[PDB]
């Protein structure tokens, strides 16, 4: 489903982007 | 109906927007 696509890859992404926060600290 | 996942999703979209701000202020 469209939704649960979307809903997983934006959980990717936040994912990718704390990783990055956590390693620029 | 709008889903629950659209609500969701919404919300993850903000905490994206705010987490890429957040990496532009560290960089700077």
């Amino acid at each position: 489903r469209r939704l649960k696509q979307k809903n997983a890859r934006l959980k990717q992404e936040i994912a990718a982007l704390e990783y990055e926060i956590a390693a620029l600290e | 109906e709008i889903d629950a996942l659209e609500f969701e999703n919404d919300a993850l979209e903000q905490k994206i927007a705010a987490l890429k701000q957040k990496i532009a202020s560290l960089k700077q």
